[PDB]
RNA sequence: AGGUUGACCUCGGAUCAGGUAGGAGGACCCGCUGAACUUAAGCAUAUCAAUAAGCGGAGGAAAAGAAACCAACAGGGAUUGCCCUAGUAACGGCGAGUGAAGCGGCAACAGCUCAAAUUUGAAAGCUGGCUUCGGCCCGCGUUGUAAUUUGGAGAGGAUGCUUU
């Protein structure tokens, strides 16, 4: 039980992978070559009002 | 026959189920013989006297257990069955108002300085 | 001096272990016990283990 | 009280009236069995500064123990294995004589609680002890808050778990650099520094 | 009556009235006792190890614990545990090796009881028995049961407000 489960990650890595994430996201391309069906959404980032 | 339901037991005194309990024995010792010599339907007979002969046990049992607490209600000692039997160690435990005995220098102190209810403004 | 209790220890006492339906159990019906019947006069009774 | 000058009279065991005493009654212990319930404290300053009362549910029991050190019991007084460089004449038992006497009579007295003991007489042979007990089960015990935290069941046989005062100073419950290894207890202590301790993000 | 009649002390008896202990379990806990394989070229210091086996004793936790502490500071302030201190100070044949603590951050926090004093204008205390549940008895106990005090104080004074 005493091998090495779990991966200590810096901080600064994590919020880096995080935000190149969300850059990706709002790259149309990347969602196709990812496998979404987004070719019917009018937006890509997709905001809906809040009143929603 | 042969099945005696607890609601009539419930009701009888100690002699009737007594001679109940007489008849029921008397019942199953001949149709132990009845068994031995044929085969019929007489073991469910025997079977419901099995369970009959239960029954009035557990009821004179039960009324005479009910008897002797009414006579024990007012008194220092009891027999050991008719005491609580919880486990040995609760029995050993100290008793609510023994372990809550304090010393009468705390009492003064709780009586004039205990616990309050406040709160602090932010 | 002999005990003098200020409670009984035992609530109430036993009813009698063994009784005469506990104790006659059957006759035997084997032929050996058939003859025995007009030969001498005997029955034979298969009974408790505890009995004497 | 008298009781001040009981203690400076105890204080000085060499002097004339004290040794008298002590080896009068030395003599009468010594015929006496090697356990026996005493009727009084023969020492009442003593008993009452640690813990006797004279009420009902405190005995005092008085005990004999063969003194010295300790032998291991190996065929012919020797081992088998790799030289020791001593003998078991010089092998010292890690607990008190007083510890002894505490615990044997506390197996003659299984129904009591052992509180304290204190040392009474000595000779070549022995070292005697009287025992303060208390009877867990008495009324008078229990009603009492002083000392019906004896009565809980985590206090029973103190004195088979080093528990009473002669207990703690063997096992060394003192506070400070001098008592590094023991003061929260030896092996404890010594499987606290001997566990390896992994955390999740190591 | 005094060769008697008693008071105590100590020591016994009882299938005496009422209770209690034992065995189990033992992962964890408190003690006692205690190896060798191993590692040191071999090997009697050492190491394995204050470990395994053996023995006694608890609980839901145990144990520890309100300083005869740490410190040497502008001082901290019961106990326990985690991180760190630190593989450090230190110990060690022919060297293999061994190895804490104070401070600091955090989890959690909680404080108290006796002995030593004459209530002495009143043993004010308590087990048990019987109760009509009001109490009354047999006793324990002055070789000391209550109240009061525990070092942070307290006792005696003074003083005027608060408290239940």
């Amino acid at each position: 039980i005493w091998r090495k489960w779990h991966v200590k990650i810096n901080q600064g890595q994590k919020r880096f992978a995080t935000a190149s994430a969300l850059a990706a996201s709002a790259v149309a391309p990347l969602l196709m070559a990812r496998g979404h069906q987004v070719s019917t959404v009018p937006e890509v980032p997709l905001v809906v009002d809040s009143a929603a | 026959n042969g099945k005696v339901k607890a609601g009539q037991l419930w009701s009888k005194n100690k002699e009737e189920l007594t001679k109940i309990l007489g008849e029921l024995k008397t019942e199953l010792s001949q149709l132990r013989i009845q068994k031995i010599s044929s085969s019929g339907a007489k073991l469910n007979k025997i079977h419901d006297l099995r369970k009959s002969i239960a029954r009035v046990l557990t009821v004179i049992n039960a009324k005479q257990r009910a008897q002797l607490r009414l006579f024990y209600k007012n008194k220092k000692y009891l027999p050991l069955d008719l005491r609580p039997k919880l486990t040995r160690a609760l029995r050993r435990r100290l008793s609510k108002e023994d372990a809550s005995r304090v010393l009468e220098k705390t009492k003064k102190r709780l009586t004039h300085f205990p616990q309050r209810k406040y709160a602090v403004k932010a | 001096l002999s005990r003098a209790p200020k409670y009984p220890r035992k609530s109430i006492p036993h009813e009698p272990r063994l009784d005469e339906h506990k104790i006659i159990i059957h006759p035997l019906n084997t032929e050996g016990a058939l003859k025995k019947i007009e030969e001498q006069n005997t029955l034979v009774f298969i009974v408790d283990v505890k009995a004497n | 009280g008298a009781l001040k000058y009981l203690e400076e009279l105890s204080k000085k065991k060499q002097s004339d009236v004290v040794r008298f005493l002590l080896r009068v009654r030395c003599w009468e212990y010594r015929q006496l069995n090697v356990i026996h319930r005493a009727s009084r404290p023969s020492r009442p300053d003593k008993a009452r500064r640690l813990g006797y009362k004279a009420k009902q549910g405190y005995v005092i029991y008085r005990v004999r123990v063969r003194r010295g050190g300790r032998k291991r019991p190996v065929p012919k007084g020797a081992t088998y294995g790799k030289p020791t460089n001593q003998g078991v004449n010089q092998l010292k038992y890690q607990r008190s004589l007083r510890a002894t006497a505490e615990e044997r009579v506390g197996r003659r007295c299984s129904n009591l609680r052992v509180l304290n003991s204190y040392w009474v007489n000595q000779d070549s042979t022995y070292k005697y002890y009287e025992v303060i007990l208390v009877d867990p089960n008495h009324k008078a015990i229990r009603r009492d808050p002083r000392i019906n935290w004896i009565c809980n069941p985590v206090h029973k046989h103190r004195e088979c778990r080093g528990l009473t005062s002669t207990g703690k100073k063997s096992r060394g419950l003192n506070k400070g650099h001098r008592f590094n290894k023991t003061r929260a207890g030896r092996r404890k202590t010594w499987k606290r520094h001997n566990t390896l301790s992994l955390w999740r993000y190591r």
